[PDB]
């Protein structure tokens, strides 16, 4: 409707034809890492850093809470003849 | 033009062949600007669009 | 009966305030993992012995400047006094165990001469303790303030101290022998109102440092406890300081709370011709580092650059090289591991030197053989459980807490596919068969669900609701055919893929938590809260024999060997059983996780078994004969 | 996109607005230099609401600050969460009011209020579609009370489509601080009446006395009384900040809540309360919430909500709920308690759910009342205002600096005109 | 863009009062300052481009140079404040024969010259604040045989406060335009 | 234009020193001695800028 | 065949977001919008292996639409379909039918324009909207006044959402509702109702649900909604269109109010325990515990009815248990009507959603009838709306909008108007 929407949904149909991308952020590359692994392998003086690689995905967009309890003991609450829900 | 939509035209969707519901009155319209448009959309295959350019063609000649 | 060998171990809490601390005197670091602190070669990674003794989660430590004395503090369940625990590195014993912090001691702290001890404790209780090493006995106590108060620190002569609030006040506490009391005088801060975190003396005694959760160092002139010019001129730091130590020279490295390093120049200067002092300079600007610092010490004395050993908030240890003639930091990690609690562990079939363990928002691929980590793939904010690698080595899926089953790729860590909605919740159990086309979930629902993996697509074929309790395991056979579901229900239902149906369901009077079959499909053995090992026998289904083992606590992890002579068996408790599958015998370990073990498994080439704690904890043991 | 404006006035809302920014800042999750820290994408959407971002990615809190004196400011800049507002806004004078209502309306007024309104002039316009005004001052001080009602009077004659919020602390007899309380209340309450949308009444002897009973907390300084009230203005601006499944915006609010134009005095309320001793054998569950959000000893006045009726109320829940739990709680709440309702407004309940719960907790509520009783308040300033006004004790540091007696005895006329008409409604 | 959007009577594409005005205007400055000042006659933000070199600083409509906005609007109504200086302010535009055209409206020229590409115009202003209504249809019709289709782009040059540049389908008058569209 | 150019004076200079936080240029007070009694006039000229640079020796060779 | 389903308001679009999650399942639909002639109805596929549903969704706030720009169905929509405004109408209907409908409702039926005219062989619009809230009633009103001036011709079913008699989370949906009702009766010409304690019961009573959420409400609804439309989608026995719905349960211009009931509604235990017949679904379908509006019809008559069923049916043992029920007296029929039944049977069974509650049920039924119970609900409604009226309360809101009280007087007429008529007809 208005401008700010508009030049959003213009970015937001040029993001849509794009095929989805697997990693929303990429640490180091897969081929850098690789040798690490190969020279660990073929020997040793390898440090720490080279090894470790990292990923980050999209994940849920909320923050953490504890798990919520949808039913509570059985022997408080029943239905109107009876049971457990 | 249409994408544009600077066109006075929609679809009827009656029961029989739909026609096509004129915003603005067919007689008064300049047909110098229109008639090229709808003579040029007859080319089109797609669904949405050969209708509406045959029958605006058919109805501006009558 | 006989204790198992302890190989490697890998893991540290790094939560806890400055928690890595350093031997004075050679070759040693030492910091608290869950409830026992690990004392550590500097030069070899290889495991030092552990001290228990602690009935909950360390939360403080301190040591004597001669390094002799060290003194632990836990925190513990609410309404029970919390003991501070001392310990001689000399003859690694619990000499002095004193208890009076209520809920938790705050933080621990050494004499100069080593002749005393001070303890403050409390998120609530807010009393500092002045207690003597040469005996577990108080000399006097005092309430500290109105609000609490978070860190002390002694001078470098020893008669006094300094505590600082976690909100709005700070002190310097004189102790004098005539009454036996301790006498406060608080600071003068202008019109600050900063909420300090941590406190640092200088090497003679002349000023103090300050990190406020405000981001700034406030540096307080001792004697007359009148506050001096501020902290970096260049801004402030990104979150609240949180670790702080003193360069042997003039200087301070201090640590900010999103990881960041930066040394800062103490002498002050007049500055646009004034007698107003400008704010301290950084001289450098450390590299940044991933997590969060709550821990700094200072490693080694070199003339041409000092090493300091830095915590994290994400549990990586790092090394620092600070060289002042050319300013500039390099930063090495030398461990990682958990920050939280983990669960569930997964091994590639046939495959040894590969873990895929786990945790909040992170699932981690290990390397066995070295302990060095090799990829982490983080989904922001979610809980992950039970974590299985498909029989091919492609896939290795992986539960959520959301309840979306996600399955990434080994290498690179690419997504392959997700089920928006796997379950309703959390899904607890999944579990791969031979030939990876179908996959087996279950949620804490209780609802056993199966799915067919499609090329590009996924589809959910029937799924059977059986049980009422979270279904906690679930394990598939050689053939397709059978899986059995183990929930909180009491009862083990074993399903058919070729008709989703049940043929009978075993029974317990506590809820089953983990089941395995035997090699060879001749029995099953379950383990559960009722603290009794069942025997099944496979076909028709039937209690054969039910061993007492760990009578004491609750078992929670069942693993097999390949042939199936052993049977490894975690526990409620802190010790791993290694028995004998026909006969029911030990060989178990005692000492090791402090916390709850939640799983455990033996590599497929039958030399090492493998545990995780509900700390963050993973111990390779050496794999014997039972 | 919908915009709220803060406005502090004099030292209580400068102290209240401090911890204000501080919990707001702490639910975004920006650190007290201006950078965002936090983790989840919930915050991020949702910050042009309250933080117009500045060059650096550091977002500024969109307040004006407003007082006459610099030892004010001087707390504001000192605590933590102080650097993070911009130095222009501190619009500011120089002497002090101090309880002389006149200094804050004819004098000062005269000269601070083209500055203060050119400033909120310039940050109205500095975000697109403004929602409303918000500010939170005092009805006893005189450069909070004074200063902010010419404000307010001013701003509702420039912008008279937008809402307006005013978080006004009333004076109590058992807590009195200064001595003219009533002559500073009662003039601005006249003037409340004919230009707030609708006033969030609060008092500092309820929370004092919720503060000895239900948190059990031997000393409550200021920091704590501040940090309630900033849990209460948190609570009700969730709605716009964050997701839910019944989102209520402001506007919803206040048309679900005043009959009448003039009949829109509030009293406010918050749960959960606890000790810590106890924090542990209670549950979180929404009837364990509504059991103490109905309490009468959870209110946020000095006036027993059971000595009156209530018009209409809201509650706005935050947290991973059931929506049936809730419907069915204030149905039950509305017909066990059926006397203490009116009888000609139907379903005098509006409710609403957010998905994100406050930081610490796991469930939280937020009570709005539009009762009957708060006349009980207003008579008891009204009544004091009299005793003193058969005497003129005090009139002539008023009428000596330009303000005359008609004011007064207007004053006097609408006060209780309005009590009057509140007891008709009863 | 712009292009799927409903363009109505109506289309705003730069407005001084908002959160980011110049979140499309890929701005251009040197020898030069931009700001957002309030102006003392209407009591209201606008944005102020004052250079010392006509030429160099300027504000383009579409940020990615080869990103072109689409608009089928007859009309281009700017409000502005005549400042007594250099002000200048261009747009192209596509014809039906696939070209583009120039049109430069500047404050400082007296001839009125007609090139392929370039059609440059003079511009009288009045003192105070001022409002232009641009009429590209009927330019393009004049300055060649051609007629108008689209407004690919533009941009505004120094010397200038601007606010409110908009473009519609009408001449409207005063009291049939609506309000937050109107002068005072 | 300002209609009034003192109502600036106190809150402007009492903002860079303390709100906004930046360093106070405090220079030229030599000299000033005390109140309540005459500070001695200096020689020197405010306005002339006498700069008169001297780089005896590092002024480079051509 | 295709037919266009626009949302108004918070719980329209909320439904919709159930809605066209089921119907992506049915049709086999990944949520990237793309397969790995059923689906014409719904789904345009533009271009090549992609797939736009035929809807737009359009609220005033920003909230809940960008919810479903961010959600899970971000690559399905068309981020054109997603309108929104900048501020909420807020409870008032003035709000939203005459401020800020002004300005958005040309845009909304100038994008529907393009979507019609898109489409080929449409059957007619089918609306969402609750007429509590302010812009559900308020521009859904003016939207529908608008449409009708376009078209006219064309059957709207509109699925509306009223306020329950106790529970209630707004306080002058009297005043928006009766408003909205002024104009729900000459626009529309199928309204289905469609209430709140009534599913809230369901859930709680048959799905045994102890803490349900608004998700569970929009499943089960969208549930109904699938299960009235699948006579378009698939082939069946006996198929039955929308047009039917216009022809064979409205016999008076402005009796259209209709309610609905869904059988079986089981959980997933509950379907191993009983034998799933068509007698007994059947049976199901006609009891007060299973309808989707609290009313009791056993104080109506019925005017007519129509059954919808899915999965393995044949015509025998329907036409043996509408016989037992016309045979049955516990439920009366009206003179002006002895073949009050109307049967559709489809082949295909429905679907079920993974995360759901409801088990595979090989056979299922969707009753719409006619009454005159809805003849009790508007003056349930009336009633509380005199109350609040005769003190005029709230009244200022509405002129201080630029409305009088001469639509309050004359909706309230309208709807004594339209009681008149029910209590009438019923004898
Ligand atoms: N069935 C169902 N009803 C809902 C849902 N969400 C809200 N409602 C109903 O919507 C009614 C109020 O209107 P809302 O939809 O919340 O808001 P609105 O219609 O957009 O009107 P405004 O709030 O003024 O914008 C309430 O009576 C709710 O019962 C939902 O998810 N499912
Ligand atoms: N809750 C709270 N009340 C305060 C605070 N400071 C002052 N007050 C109350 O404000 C009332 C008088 O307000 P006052 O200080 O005169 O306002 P001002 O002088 O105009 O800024 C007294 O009754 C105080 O109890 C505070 O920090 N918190
Ligand atoms: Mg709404």
């Amino acid at each position: 409707m208005d401008l700010k929407q508009q030049v959003k949904n213009y970015t937001m149909t040029i993001r849509n034809t794009r095929p989805p991308t697997m990693i929303k952020e990429q640490d180091k590359s897969e081929f850098s890492h690789f040798r690490a692994l190969q020279v660990l392998a073929n020997g040793d003086e390898v440090p720490y850093e080279a090894t470790l690689r990292n990923v980050i995905h999209d994940g849920a967009r909320q923050p953490k809470l504890p798990p919520r309890q949808t039913q509570k003991h059985p022997g408080y609450i029943r239905n109107e003849s009876g049971g457990f829900f | 033009f249409y994408e544009r939509g600077d066109l006075p035209i929609a679809v009827d969707h009656r029961g029989s062949k739909n026609m096509i519901a004129w915003k603005v009155d067919i007689e008064k319209l300049d047909y110098h600007h229109y008639l090229p448009i709808f003579f040029d959309g007859i080319r089109e295959t797609q669904e949405p669009y050969r209708f509406l350019a045959v029958k605006g063609v058919e109805d501006m000649l009558r | 009966a006989e204790p198992l060998v302890l190989n490697s171990v890998i893991g540290f809490g790094g939560a806890i305030e400055n928690g890595l601390i350093a031997h004075p005197d050679g070759r040693t670091i030492i910091y608290p993992l869950g409830s026992t602190i690990v004392l550590r070669d500097r030069a070899d990674p290889r495991s030092q012995e552990f001290l228990q003794g602690h009935s909950d989660k360390v939360s403080c430590l301190a040591l004597s400047r001669s390094g002799r004395y060290l003194a632990s503090g836990q925190i513990t369940y609410m309404g029970f006094t919390a003991d501070i625990i001392i310990w001689d590195l000399e003859s690694k014993q619990l000499i002095h165990r004193m208890a009076l912090h209520k809920v938790k001691v705050q933080a621990l702290d050494f004499s100069c001469d080593e002749r005393f001890l001070a303890s403050l404790g409390g998120q609530d209780d807010n009393a500092l303790v002045l207690w003597d090493v040469a005996s577990g006995n108080a000399i006097c106590g005092s309430p500290c303030n109105t609000n609490f108060t978070n860190c002390v620190k002694f001078f470098n002569n020893s008669p006094d101290k300094l505590i600082t609030a976690g909100n709005f006040n700070m002190n310097v506490w004189t102790y004098d022998a005539g009454n036996n009391k301790l006498r406060p005088t608080d600071a003068t801060l202008g019109t600050l109102k900063r909420v300090f975190k941590s406190v640092v003396v200088d090497a003679n005694d002349e000023y103090a440092y300050c990190g406020t959760t405000t981001g700034d160092v406030l540096q307080i002139a001792l004697e007359r406890v009148l506050f001096k010019n501020t902290g970096p001129a260049k801004g402030n730091v990104q979150m609240g300081v949180t670790a702080t130590c003193e360069v042997p020279t003039g200087d301070i490295l201090v640590g900010g709370g999103d990881g960041s390093l930066q040394v800062l120049r103490t002498v002050p200067e007049p500055s646009s011709t004034n007698p107003k002092l400008l704010r301290k300079m950084p001289a450098l600007a450390g590299t940044k580092v991933e997590g969060a610092i709550t821990s700094i010490a200072l490693a080694d004395m070199n003339a041409r650059g000092f090493t300091f050993f830095v915590g994290t908030a994400m549990c990586n240890i790092y090394k620092v090289t600070y060289e002042p003639a050319t300013s500039r930091l390099k930063e090495e990690l030398v461990q990682t591991a958990h920050n939280d609690k983990i669960n569930g562990m997964a091994f590639p079939n046939e495959y040894s030197e590969v873990f895929a363990t786990c945790g909040t928002g992170f699932i981690r691929l290990w390397h066995l053989t070295t302990c060095r980590e090799l990829l982490r793939i983080a989904v922001p904010n979610l809980e992950c459980f039970c974590i299985a690698f498909t029989t091919d080595g492609s896939a290795i899926l992986s539960g959520w807490s959301d309840g979306k089953i996600r399955a990434f790729g080994p290498q690179s860590g690419k997504i392959i596919f997700t089920i928006n909605d796997a379950h309703q919740k959390a899904v607890t159990a999944i579990a791969s068969t031979a030939d990876s086309s179908r996959i087996l979930s279950g949620g804490e629902e209780g609802m056993v669900r199966v799915w067919r993996i499609g090329r590009t697509s996924q589809t959910l074929e029937a799924s059977m609701k059986d049980h009422k309790g979270p279904v906690n395991c679930i394990r598939i056979k050689g053939s397709g055919d059978e899986c059995v579901s183990a929930s909180s229900d009491g009862s083990c239902i074993l399903w058919d893929l070729h008709t989703f149906k049940r043929r009978t369901s075993l029974f317990a009077n506590t809820f089953f938590k983990s089941v395995v079959y035997h090699p060879d499909e001749s029995q099953l053995v379950t383990a559960g809260t009722d603290r009794k090992v069942t025997y099944w026998d496979a076909y028709d289904g039937n209690a054969i024999r039910i061993i007492d083992g760990s009578d004491l606590d609750e078992v929670n992890a069942l693993a097999v060997d390949r042939d199936g002579e052993a049977l490894v068996s975690g526990g409620g408790d802190k010790l791993v059983k290694l028995w004998g599958y026909d006969e029911g015998h030990c060989y178990f370990v005692g000492v090791a996780h402090s916390g709850a073990i939640t799983a455990v498994g033996v590599t497929p080439d039958k030399q090492r078994i493998v545990s995780v704690g509900t700390e963050g904890g993973i111990f390779i043991w050496d794999y014997q004969r039972p | 996109m919908r915009e709220i404006v803060h406005i502090q006035g004099g030292q209580c809302g400068n102290q209240i607005g401090a911890k204000f920014w501080e919990v707001v800042s702490d639910e975004h999750g920006i650190d007290p230099t201006g950078t965002y820290h936090g983790d989840s994408d919930l915050q991020l959407e949702r910050i042009n609401v309250y933080f117009n971002e500045a060059t650096g990615g550091r977002y500024v809190p969109r307040a004006i600050l407003m007082d006459l004196e610099p030892g004010t400011m001087d707390s504001v800049r000192s605590g933590p969460y102080g650097q993070i507002f911009r130095p222009d806004n501190f619009v500011f004078g120089q002497t002090g009011a101090g309880n002389n209502w006149a200094k804050g309306h004819y004098t000062e007024g005269a000269e601070l209020i083209d500055s203060v309104l050119d400033v909120v002039r310039k940050e109205a316009e500095s975000c697109d579609c403004l929602q409303g005004f918000q500010v939170c001052h005092s009805l006893g001080g005189g450069t909070g009370s004074g200063m902010g009602t010419l404000l307010i009077s001013k701003i509702r004659e420039e912008y008279p489509d937008r809402m307006m919020l005013t978080f006004s602390v009333v004076p109590s007899p058992k807590v009195s601080d200064t001595v003219v309380e009533p002559y500073n209340a009662t003039l601005s309450v006249h003037q409340l009446v004919e230009n707030a949308d609708e006033c969030m009444v609060l008092d500092n002897e309820a929370l004092y006395d919720i503060c000895f009973r239900t948190l059990k907390l031997t000393t409550p300084t200021f920091g704590d009384l501040n940090h309630l009230i900033s849990a209460v203005m948190s609570g009700i601006t969730c709605c716009l900040r964050f997701p839910g499944q019944l989102n209520a915006d402001l506007r919803k609010l206040a048309v679900n809540l005043i009959p009448f134009p003039r009949l829109h005095f509030f009293m406010v309320g918050f749960t959960p309360l606890t000790s810590r001793g106890s924090q542990q054998y209670r549950a979180l569950t929404v009837p364990e919430l509504t059991q103490q959000m109905w309490d009468a000893k959870n209110m946020m006045c000095a006036a027993d909500p059971r000595h009156g009726r209530y018009l209409t109320a809201s509650a706005l829940f935050r947290g991973r709920m059931s929506t049936k739990e809730v419907d069915e709680q204030m149905l039950n709440v509305q017909n066990k308690n059926s006397s203490y309702f009116v009888e000609w407004i139907p379903n005098n309940v509006k409710s609403s759910v957010c998905d994100i719960p406050p930081k610490g907790l796991k469930m939280s509520a937020t009570f709005i009342g539009n009762s009957t009783a708060i006349q009980e308040m207003f008579k008891r300033v009204s009544e004091q205002f009299t005793a003193m006004f058969r005497r003129k004790a005090f009139l002539h540091w008023y009428t000596g600096e330009g303000m005359d007696e008609m004011e007064f005895t207007e004053a006097e006329s609408n006060m209780n005109d309005l009590v009057s008409e509140y007891q008709q409604y009863q | 863009m712009f292009k799927n959007a409903f363009q109505s009577g109506f289309l705003s594409v730069l407005y001084s009062i908002g959160s980011k005005p110049l979140e499309i205007w890929d701005k251009q400055v040197s020898n030069g300052h931009i700001k957002r000042i309030t102006d003392a006659d209407i009591q209201s933000s606008v944005l102020e481009i004052m250079g010392q070199n006509v030429s160099t600083t300027y504000i383009t409509c579409p940020a990615d140079p080869n990103k072109t906005l689409g608009i089928k609007l007859p009309f281009l109504v700017l409000i502005i404040k005549n400042l007594n200086k250099y002000f200048s302010f261009e747009v192209q535009v596509l014809d039906d024969k696939n070209v583009r055209r120039r049109f430069r409206a500047s404050n400082y020229q007296s001839t009125t010259r007609v090139k392929p590409f370039i059609c440059t115009m003079p511009m009288r202003l009045d003192s105070g604040w001022n409002q232009i209504q641009f009429n590209l249809s009927d330019f393009t019709r004049r300055a060649y045989g051609t007629n108008y289709i689209e407004t690919l782009r533009v941009q505004v040059h120094a010397n200038c406060r601007i606010r409110r540049i908009y473009f519609s389908d009408r001449l409207y008058s005063e009291e049939e335009l609506p309000a937050e569209f109107k002068l005072f | 234009m300002n209609g009034d150019v003192a109502g600036s004076l106190f809150t402007s200079t009492y903002r860079n020193v303390k709100l906004a936080g930046k360093a106070p240029p405090a220079a030229n007070l030599s000299g000033t001695g005390s109140c309540f009694d005459t500070t001695s006039l200096s020689p020197a000229r405010a306005g002339a800028h006498k700069a008169l640079d001297v780089q005896k020796d590092e002024l480079p060779v051509w | 065949r295709e037919v266009i389903s626009i949302h108004i308001g918070q719980a329209g679009i909320q439904v919709g977001n159930a809605c066209w999650e089921l119907y992506c399942l049915e049709h086999g639909i990944q949520p990237d919008g793309q397969m790995p002639d059923a689906f014409n109805t719904f789904f345009s596929e533009t271009g090549a292996g992609k797939h736009v549903p035929r809807c737009i969704f359009l609220d005033l706030e920003p909230t809940v639409v960008d919810e479903v720009r961010t959600g899970t169905y971000r690559q399905l929509f068309h981020p054109e379909q997603l309108i929104s405004g900048k501020e909420d109408a807020a409870n008032n209907f003035a709000r939203g039918h005459y401020t800020i409908g002004k300005e958005i409702v040309d845009l909304a039926l100038d994008r529907i324009r393009k979507l019609a005219d898109n489409c080929t062989g449409l059957q007619g619009f089918l609306v969402f909207n609750a007429v509590g809230g302010g812009t559900g009633s308020g521009l859904g009103s003016l939207l529908l006044e608008r449409l009708s001036v376009d078209y006219g011709k064309k059957s709207k079913l509109g699925f509306t959402v009223y306020p329950s008699p106790q529970v209630s989370t707004a306080v002058v949906e009297p005043y928006n509702s009766v408003l909205s009702t002024h104009s729900l009766l000459e626009h529309t010409d199928v309204a289905v109702m469609l209430d709140n304690e009534a599913i809230y019961d369901i859930c709680r009573r048959s799905l045994d649900i102890e803490r349900p959420t608004y998700t569970n409400l929009n499943r089960l609804i969208a549930q109904v909604i699938s299960s009235l439309t699948a006579s378009l989608r698939f082939d069946g026995a006996l198929n039955v269109d929308i047009t039917e719905f216009q022809t064979n349960l409205v016999p008076y211009p402005r009796i259209h109010f209709m309610l609905s009931s869904y059988a079986p509604i089981i959980s997933a235990e509950k379907a191993y325990h009983e034998q799933l017949s068509v007698a007994e679904i059947t049976n199901a379908a006609f009891e007060p515990a299973s309808m989707m509006v609290k009313c009791d019809p056993r104080h109506g008559k019925y005017m007519a009815c129509c059954l919808m069923y899915r999965g393995d049916v044949v015509p025998k043992d329907v036409n043996a248990s509408v016989a037992t029920i016309k045979t049955k007296r516990t439920i009366q029929f009206v003179d002006w009507c002895p073949t009050g039944f109307k049967c559709g049977i489809n082949y295909q069974p429905p679907t079920v959603v993974p995360g759901g509650d409801l088990a595979k049920v090989q056979r299922a039924v969707c009753m719409i009838s006619n009454s005159t119970a809805i003849g009790e609900i508007f003056s349930r409604l009336d009633h509380k709306f005199d109350l609040m009226y005769a003190k005029r309360a709230f009244v200022h809101w509405y002129v201080g909008e630029g409305m009088e009280e001469g639509e309050f007087s004359e909706a309230r007429e309208d709807l004594a108007a339209l009681e008149k008529d029910f209590e009438e007809v019923g004898a």
